[PDB]
C-alpha cells in the first residue's frame, strides 16, 4: 500500500458538532469549519493548488448527523464508552536557547473526539491558539495535536494540560530544558 | 474578445451534425492531407480528406482500413468533404464503453454525469471525446446559449495513469469559425479506453 | 458532564497499489467505534459488519443507482483526487536537518522536518557503518507533514563519529560530524 | 484550479 487517502467525517451528540476531513497517507489535507462554512488547509499553500466547495462537506455533515439518530435508537440507546487519551510531549526541533521552538502536545488513542487542553509556563495558563482536528485512527479512534511555540530556557518548565471525560481528573505534562 | 462573442461561436460552431463513416479505406497519404474513400456510405466517386499535423499524417497509409469522425468546416464543394483529423484504426468487433464522469460548477453542488455518454471504439481520438461531451453539455446545460450564465470552463481527460488533459471549453480564437475552432484537432490527438479512467467537467458562473 | 454521547463516523477512503495502477476504495459506517457496515469495490455491494449494520444494507442495495455510483469510485473519485494532489503529496519532499549532541558516552542523532516518513539514518566511525548498540525513537508524525526522528549511539569517545542521513529529498547523502 | 470531489452521503 503505497498511499492512502481518507475522507473522514463525524457528528457527535448532544455536542452536535460534526468534522469533515481529508487524511493523505497520515496527515490532514485540508477540513471544513462548520463555523465559518470555509474549507481549511493544514498548509495554507495548499490552496494555491487546490480547491473544495466547502458548502459540499456541510450537506454530508446535515446527513451525518441524521444517521446519527437514526442509529442511536437503532442500537436501543447505547452510548460511548469513554476511551482515555495517552499524552505526550515531543519537540519540533532539538532544545537550544532564546532560538525559538515549538512544543508538540500529542493526544492519542483517545475516542470520544472531544478535548480540552490548557498550555502551562511556570504554571500560569499560556494562551495564541494552535492545534490541528481530529485525526483518525485505524481502529477508528483519534489523534489530535496541540501546539505552543516557546523560546527555550532552563528556568521554565512547561505543561499540557488535557481534559477528557476520560480521566477522572486532568491530565498533566512536565518539561523543560534538560 | 468578450466572452459573449466567444460563446455565440461555439453554440454557432458546434451546433453541427459529425462525418461518422465506419471502416472504409485511406486511397492515398500525403503530410497536411489523408484521402479516405467514403464511397459505401455517401456516393460515387465521393470522399473525405482529413487535414492532420505530420506527425499524426504518417502513421496511416494507403490501403489502410480506418473509422472516420470529425466535425466539418466547409460545405457543398462536390464529391469531397473536409474535416481535421477524426482518424482511428478502424474498430472490428463491436464495443461499448459507458464513460464515468464528474460535473463541478464553480457555485453548485457537486453532481456526477456517469454512463451518460457511450463510446464505441477503443481508440478514439480527443475531437470525438470533446464532441459528444460538448453536445451533451449543449443539449442539457445550454452552455453556450446567449442567455447562460457561465462566463467559463473546461473538460479534464482524467487517465488511469492519474493525469488530466484539458481542453477549455470556451475558445474561439481568430474569427472564431468553424474553420478556427475546429483545426485545434490537426493533432489527431487520441487515446486507447484501457487508459481511460473518467472526466471531469467544469463550469463556472 | 455525565451526559452520554452517541457518535458517527464515516470513512470514505482510497488505497493506491503502483502508482494508481490498480486501487481500492472503501466506505465505512462505524456507530461509536464498532465498524457495522461496509461497502468494498473487490466486493461491490453494500455488507454488514455487525447485525447493527444489516437494516441498511439490504436498503441501500435496492438502489441499483446509488450502487453504480460507488462502484465508479474507484474512478470518478481515487485516481482523481490523487491525481488532483498528486503535485503535493505523493511528490512532496523536505530536506531533513541534522544535528548532533551528546545525550559509556552518549551520542544522539537528531533528524528533523522531513518528509516522506521513509528514511534511513546511519551511524559511522572513521570507516564503519556500526550497526550495533543504537536505539531508535522511530519515525515521528508531526502534524504539519513532517517527521522527526532520534537514533541513539552507544560508544566511549576518544576520535570521530558521525551520523549519514539519507532520504528521497537528497540523492548525496547528508553529513554532521562530531568532535570528540 | 482542480477541486477536490466528494463522496456525497445520501
Ligand atoms: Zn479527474
Amino acid at each position: 500500500e503505497e498511499h492512502v487517502i481518507i475522507q473522514a467525517e463525524f457528528y457527535l451528540n448532544p455536542d452536535q458538532s460534526g468534522e469533515f476531513m481529508f487524511d493523505f497517507d497520515g496527515d490532514e489535507i485540508f477540513h471544513v469549519d462548520m463555523a465559518k462554512k470555509e474549507t481549511v488547509w493544514r498548509l495554507e499553500e495548499f490552496g494555491r493548488f487546490a480547491s473544495f466547495e466547502a458548502q459540499g462537506a456541510l450537506a454530508n455533515i446535515a446527513v451525518d448527523k441524521a444517521n446519527l439518530e437514526i442509529m442511536t435508537k437503532r442500537s436501543n440507546y447505547t452510548p460511548i464508552t469513554n476511551v482515555p487519551p495517552e499524552v505526550t510531549v515531543l519537540t519540533n526541533s532539538p532544545v537550544e536557547l532564546r532560538e525559538p521552538n515549538v512544543l508538540i502536545c500529542f493526544i492519542d488513542k483517545f475516542t470520544p473526539p472531544v478535548v480540552n487542553v490548557t498550555w502551562l509556563r511556570n504554571g500560569k495558563p499560556v494562551t495564541g491558539v494552535s492545534e490541528t482536528v481530529f485525526l483518525p485512527r485505524e481502529d477508528h479512534l483519534f489523534r489530535k495535536f496541540h501546539y505552543l511555540p516557546f523560546l527555550p530556557s532552563t528556568e521554565d518548565v512547561y505543561d499540557c494540560r488535557v481534559e477528557h471525560w476520560g480521566l477522572d481528573e486532568p491530565l498533566l505534562k512536565h518539561w523543560e530544558f534538560d | 474578445k468578450d466572452i459573449s462573442n466567444v460563446k455565440s461561436d461555439l453554440l454557432y460552431a458546434y451546433t453541427i451534425t459529425p462525418y461518422d463513416y465506419k471502416d472504409c479505406r485511406v486511397n492515398f497519404s500525403t503530410t497536411h492531407t489523408l484521402n479516405i474513400d467514403t464511397q459505401k456510405y455517401r456516393g460515387k466517386d465521393y470522399y473525405i480528406s482529413s487535414e492532420m499535423s505530420y506527425e499524426a499524417s504518417q502513421k496511416f497509409k494507403r490501403d489502410d482500413h480506418v473509422d472516420v469522425f470529425g466535425l466539418f468546416y466547409i460545405l457543398n464543394s462536390h464529391t469531397g468533404e473536409y474535416i481535421y483529423g477524426g482518424i482511428t484504426p478502424a474498430q472490428n468487433n463491436k464495443v461499448n464503453h459507458k464513460l464515468l464522469g464528474n460535473l463541478f460548477i464553480s457555485g453548485e453542488s457537486q453532481q456526477n454525469l456517469n454512463n451518460k455518454i457511450i463510446l464505441e471504439k477503443d481508440i478514439v481520438t480527443f475531437q470525438e471525446i470533446d464532441f459528444k461531451i460538448r453536445k451533451y453539455l449543449m443539449d442539457n446545460y445550454k452552455i453556450y446559449d446567449a442567455t447562460s450564465p457561465y462566463v467559463s470552463g473546461r473538460i479534464e481527460i482524467g487517465t488511469k495513469d492519474g493525469k488530466h488533459e484539458q481542453i477549455d471549453l470556451f475558445d474561439s480564437p481568430n474569427e472564431g469559425t468553424r474553420s478556427d475552432i475546429f483545426a485545434k484537432y490537426k493533432d489527431n490527438r487520441i487515446i486507447n479506453m484501457k487508459n481511460f479512467s473518467h472526466f471531469d467537467i467544469y463550469l463556472e458562473k | 458532564d455525565t451526559r452520554p454521547r452517541f457518535l458517527q463516523q464515516d470513512k470514505y477512503e482510497c488505497h493506491f497499489f503502483n502508482g494508481t495502477e490498480r486501487v481500492r476504495f472503501l466506505h465505512r459506517d462505524i456507530y461509536n467505534q464498532e465498524e457495522d457496515l461496509r461497502f468494498d469495490s473487490d466486493v461491490g455491494e453494500y455488507r454488514a459488519v455487525t447485525e447493527l449494520g444489516r437494516p441498511d444494507a439490504e436498503y441501500w442495495n435496492s438502489q441499483k443507482d446509488f450502487l453504480e455510483d460507488r462502484r465508479a469510485a474507484v474512478d470518478t473519485y481515487c485516481r482523481h483526487n490523487y491525481g488532483v494532489g498528486e503535485s503535493f503529496t505523493v511528490q512532496r519532499r523536505v530536506e531533513p536537518k541534522v544535528t548532533v549532541y551528546p545525550a559509556h558516552n552518549l551520542l544522539v542523532c537528531s533528524v528533523n522536518g522531513f518528509y516522506p516518513g521513509s528514511i534511513e539514518v546511519r551511524w559511522f566511525r572513521n570507516s564503519q557503518e556500526e550497526k550495533a548498540g543504537v536505539v531508535s525513537t522511530g519515525l515521528i508524525q508531526n502534524g504539519d507533514w513532517t517527521f522527526q526522528t532520534l537514533v541513539m549511539l552507544e560508544t566511549v569517545p576518544r576520535e570521530v563519529y558521525t551520523c549519514q542521513v539519507e532520504h528521497p529529498s537528497v540523492t548525496s547523502p547528508l553529513t554532521v560530524e562530531w568532535r570528540a | 484550479v482542480h477541486f477536490f470531489k466528494n463522496i456525497v452521503t445520501p
